[PDB]
């Protein structure tokens, strides 16, 4: 009563489930995404070695087809041709899957959404939903044989968005893939390198979907009583580490049913920039960016995009 | 730094 | 640490679509038998309902089970609790190997978010001490199933949504009626326990942190699992139980379970505004098995 | 004050 809960949830991951596949070469085990006759997982599965730096040209020359064993669920494909692009491989098989969900694939770009079926071994254990940052890196949550782990989006008439696939963990910690064209995000290589990545930027439109969130589910108390303009909260974004809003009018929908407008969102990210001190926000503990405005929006009314 | 997954 | 769901995938295939009249929610399918939740029969939303006459006067000609839009034909209704088992002719062909548990609180589990027979979004949540749980549900959720994949495969199911209290909490019941500490499904006005931090969480989770070279926190100071336990009493939290389990984690640290008991009394005062991966407060949301198996995949 | 869903 008097609101209906914010929870951070992964879209279903039932039809890439059908999809994810024990992709393993000599003795180097990670996953592979199964459509059509065609599976896909990151090239460094035919590296000798992980641990330096890989000459892939001379990895693929070398290449052995009876060096693979594609299996799902422990039932063996049968491989017919492997061809090299970008950082994966698409393995040809026999047996073409039945259970191809109807699908595309799209590149990311930094601010979406999308979902990560974590996989090991080919078998699926766990899944939740990320964004793509600024720095072009996710927040994930990935051991050893992580790779290959699909990320997804599931549009309204069921397409599935097939747009990552596990490849790096970078020495900060965070996390980097590439789409299923090859193309590392971020312009990040596939090898063991010393590799950095850009300071990461709040987004500013996530902060403020949230905070609508918040006023929908009684919380209150952090509402800032004064207002400022998006000119002028993007000259502040800039030197406080968040990104430009986009472009307060989206919220014409929140801003309706709340009363509170934009401008009054943008100085109170402003005031609990800070810190929320003691108090709290839905059961977080500072401001939180990850949710769009279409998950908010999704949550609280039903509607997409 | 990094390594491959 | 990162809040995950187990795959939802067998679950799926179990979700159907069930209609009463026009009120629709939505049901699982096991074997040959639907179970949902009780109120689908309810002629009102805003009023006291009589189950016995909505259920006497029920006829079965009205309900309509759908799986992915394919039609089953209805055989059977009957009554347990707070739920429907409506049976039906098709059997289930994707009935996994599966159990009936009711959970404890403290125990995690996973929310399959249905509406309309179709699964929208999957999540990782924690039964709280008061039986409700902090989920997002909206009109037509109610029959959501909640569920744990046990190691060899087994699904347990436990969780079917049923209600949002009054203060925001959720609750459900479990597959054999029983509704979650013992509230209504009736629109009265019901009140739930104070939730209590689950301590047991709050410890796995300051283990996580030493793992991760987070240490500013650890105090130089040592508690007793009683004297925390009766600083618990006057602060929200739950009594420690009961500091024979850390026993593996507590040598990577060097830090017993005593020293990391007195930090969250400290802690709890405030973090001076650092934070502890990522939170600036006490984070009871992981278990031990969930840091654990996160960690080293086991 | 409770709802059902």
């Amino acid at each position: 009563l008097g609101s209906s809960g914010l929870k951070k949830m992964a879209q279903p991951s039932g039809c890439v489930e059908r999809c994810v596949v024990r992709v393993c070469y000599g003795s180097t085990v990670l996953n592979g995404v199964w459509l059509g006759d065609t599976v896909t997982c990151p090239r460094h599965v035919i590296a000798p070695s992980t641990t330096v730096l890989i000459d892939y040209d001379h990895a693929y020359s070398t290449m052995r087809l009876h060096n693979f064993s594609v299996s799902h669920n422990g039932v063996f494909l049968g491989v017919v041709g492997v061809t090299m692009h970008g950082s994966v491989l698409r393995i040809k098989v026999s047996q073409s899957n039945v259970h191809t969900p109807k699908h595309v694939f799209k590149t990311l770009k930094p601010g979406d959404s999308f979902n990560i079926l974590a996989c090991y071994e080919g078998i699926a254990s766990g899944v939740f939903g990320v964004n793509l940052r600024t720095n072009f890196t996710i927040k994930g949550s990935f051991i050893n044989g992580a790779c290959g782990s699909p990320g997804y989006n599931v549009r309204n008439d069921g397409t599935v968005e097939f747009c990552y696939l596990h490849q790096i963990e970078l020495g900060s910690g965070a996390h980097v893939g590439s789409d299923f064209t090859g193309s590392v995000y971020g312009n990040f290589d596939d090898q063991p390198s010393l590799q950095v990545e850009s300071a990461n930027l709040m987004l500013s439109d996530n902060v403020v979907a949230f905070l609508y969130a918040a006023l929908l589910n009684g919380c209150r108390w952090w509402l800032c009583s004064t207002r400022v303009n998006v000119d002028g909260f993007n000259e502040w974004a800039m030197a406080n580490g968040y990104t430009s809003v986009s472009s307060v009018e989206c919220y014409s929908i929140l801003a309706a049913k709340t009363g509170v407008s934009v401008e009054q969102l943008l100085a109170s990210i402003q005031h609990l920039h800070e810190g929320f001190g003691g108090k709290n926000i839905l059961g977080y503990s500072s401001l939180c960016d990850e949710f769009t405005l279409a998950e908010v929006v999704k949550q609280m009314y039903g509607v997409n995009l | 730094x990094a390594v491959l997954x």
